[PDB]
């Protein structure tokens, strides 16, 4: 069907300090946890 | 599949099994137990629920 649209090796790219999520849903301020 | 006879054992009888899981500590809360809600005060020391 809509397969091989073009063709190409895939790149690579640095994530730097990205995908950082809240873990719980419990406020806190002014705090460092680990 | 299962032999669900009425002339079988206990060990062989249908047993219907309901397993109620919730999970403390998390988001706001929506499913409550039947209790009342006095109302809010304020600057006063008293106990909170
Ligand atoms: C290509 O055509 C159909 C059209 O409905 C599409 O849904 C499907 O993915 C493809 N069919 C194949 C690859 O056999």
């Amino acid at each position: 069907n809509l397969t091989t649209r073009t063709q190409l090796p895939p790149a690579y790219t640095n994530s730097f300090t990205r995908g950082v999520y809240y873990p719980d849903k419990v406020f806190r301020s002014s705090v460092l946890h680990s | 599949s299962y032999g669900f006879q009425p002339t079988n054992g206990v060990g062989y009888q249908p047993y219907r099994v309901v397993v109620l899981s919730f999970e403390l500590l998390h988001a706001p809360a929506t499913v409550c137990g039947p209790k009342k809600s006095t109302n809010l005060v304020k600057n006063k020391c008293v106990n909170f629920n």
